RNA sequence: GCCUGCGAAGGUGUGCUGUGAGGCAUGCUGGAGGUAUCAGAAGUGCGAAUGCUGACAUAAGUAACGAUAAAGCGGGUGAAAAGCCCGCUCGCCGGAAGACCAAGGGUUCCUGUCCAACGUUAAUCGGGGCAGGGUGAGUCGACCCUAAGGCGAGGCCGAAA
RNA sequence: CGUACACGGUGGAUGCCCUGGCAGUCAAGGCGAUGAAGGACGUGCUAAUCUGCGAUAAGCGUCGGUAAGGUGAUAUGAACCGUUUAACCGGCGAUUUCCGAAUGGGGAACCCCGAUCAUUAUCCAAAUGAGGCGAACCGGGGGAACUGAAACAUCUAAGUACCCCGAGGAAAAGAAAUCAACCGAGAUUCCCCCAGUAGCGGCGAGCGAACGGGGAGCAGCCCGAGCCUAAUCAGUGUGUGUGUUGUGGAAGCGUCUGGAAAGGCGCGCGAUACAGGGUGACAGCCCCGUACACAAUGCACAUGCUGUAGCUCGAUGAGUAGG
């Protein structure tokens, strides 16, 4: 997600977002679980996604 | 100068007629040409001199001095590839004299 | 709900556990107080958990010669469910 | 104003010259620079302070290892076992080398794999080296309180910590 | 077993090199209650250190620059990011935990609040100040001794060492009830000189100016009443130059030696560009770079402008002069 997908999303969808990744991150958690799916990639995105949102919910 | 995004030709070594893109720079003054590689005891084409050792610092290894880029003169070498967005480096590019 | 834990436990030890005997380990924030790990478990588990425990622990410095330790390990928590279902799947 | 990888400076051995300080040549090594003249610049040329620091020889392969004085005979494992393990025999300690703890120390605990270093001999042993694992209380303790006494604030004194 | 040497060793000197120091010069110069400096603990897939950040954690966003590669020092393995143009280098904004001047209270970083002093005061902390830090410079107070005098009580070292309080980037002084070569000079510091002179001193040892002159730099002005107003005050617009830092880019012959020439010899060339570095050996013409020009930042001080506003009359400051 982009800054220009944020941004276009409405005060709810940035909402339903934010607890989406809060979702997503927590499932990632699974690297203590030492699981194989998991990918560094999206792990270290979504706290920059969730932060994104945060600070455009300030913008706002 | 010498740019990863320019094509090489090389001139001395016994790679001498082999064309290929540059793979990267170091500080050390040392350009690896995309093509010109080594057999590993495992038969891959990966990039480095020859003798027998361990752990070790990839890359042929060629040097500037043998190399050739573009550079006007009464030479055999002949085609090479070259940013361009800058505008002025095109005025350059365009002149038989600088680039 | 999913926003407290780690890996769902190791081997033996935390394996003699959960085994038949009504009980789960999980590794937990340090910060997970007891307000959570009664929620965030017991809510995405598919059970109801009573009696709850989180520890602490943390290994420290030497090991070596001449380099540097100083860290601090992290803890996980036990959490005895109900008599109910075990998770609905890891265990038994 | 000259020399040099058709090899310098330095070093080792050797030849020659000067009363000498010193200069110079040859061979080997080395393998990069090094001089002569005149005119300067100098943190400029040493055996000789129970001198300072580091290194090293002789002394010497010489002085030293003892109340909980305990090991011995078979066997197991192993490349190797006088002190790793099994059995037997034989002993030591008893307010104690027994059991539970405070302070203090703090992972040194357990398992597996090893041993170059450590264990004043050896080690297939270890509190040694490496990698993992371990310390799950409402009623135990902390947490809470106060004693001698101390501190901060107002009051009072060139000034003030 | 004595001595010299040879081969090997020990050892690390020596020779050469040096990504370090030492010294000088030019430029530039403050940081913090919108809670800093410092420290602690964390943060990278693996990371123990250092560095960078800090839980949006060696990073996030915007603009500009730059450029096709990059994922800090570490040139590992895996993987990933970049042309929806990143890495990297520069303005402004957002976020900015807890303690810390902290300031509720206690406390070896852990638990609950504008603490203390003070001003204004709608006396409600309601509106404000102080309480810390900083290499050493300037000012204001307190003030030794060893030592010299080849003893020592003046004197000397000292008004130094050390103690207290406070400012700035700079401080103190200052327009003369002065000087005193005169029909003369004429605000105050500082530099040179005058002087090692005048003067002081068991006149023993030692101590020690000033006026003036030559320079640097120059500026003079404010308190009772009458009258009236272009000094001041408030606000607006808002730079030049200069200084610092960053930025744009082409080109290599012959013979000999050599593994390779940036060698020797021969020939030729550029220079508002007779700095340095790199490149297989001493390259001004092989590459960067240097003239040149551009860009960013700081400078921002100033100037211009709006509304304010002259000038006049008398006196001139006692517990002081002085004892």
């Amino acid at each position: 997600m982009k800054a220009k997908e944020l941004r276009e999303k409405s005060v709810e969808e940035l909402n339903t977002e934010l607890l989406n990744l809060l979702r997503e991150q927590f499932n990632l958690r699974m690297q203590a679980a030492s699981g194989q799916l998991q990918q560094s990639h999206l792990l270290k995105q979504v706290r920059r996604d969730v932060a994104r949102v945060k600070t455009l919910l300030n913008e706002k | 100068k010498i740019r990863r995004d320019d094509e090489v030709i090389v001139l001395t070594g016994k790679d001498k007629g082999k064309r290929g893109k540059v793979k990267n720079v170091l500080s050390s003054g040392k350009v690896i040409v995309e093509g010109i590689n080594l057999v590993k005891k495992h038969q891959k084409p990966v990039p480095a001199l020859n003798q027998p050792g361990g752990i070790v610092e990839k890359e042929a290894a060629i040097q500037v001095s043998n190399v050739a880029i573009f550079n006007a003169a009464t030479g055999k070498a002949d085609r090479v590839g070259f940013r361009f967005e800058d505008g002025k480096k095109v005025r350059f590019f365009k002149s038989n004299s600088e680039t | 709900l999913l926003k407290v834990l780690r890996a769902p436990h190791v081997s033996e030890k935390a394996s003699t556990a959960m085994e038949k005997s009504n009980t789960i380990v999980l590794k937990v924030a340090k910060d997970a107080t007891k307000a959570e790990i009664k929620a965030a478990v017991q809510k995405l588990f598919e059970v109801e958990v009573e009696v709850v425990n989180t520890l602490v622990v943390k290994g420290k410095v030497k090991r070596h010669g001449q380099r540097i330790g100083r860290r601090s390990d992290w803890k996980k928590a036990y959490v005895t469910l109900k008599e109910g279902q075990n998770l609905d799947f890891v265990g038994g």
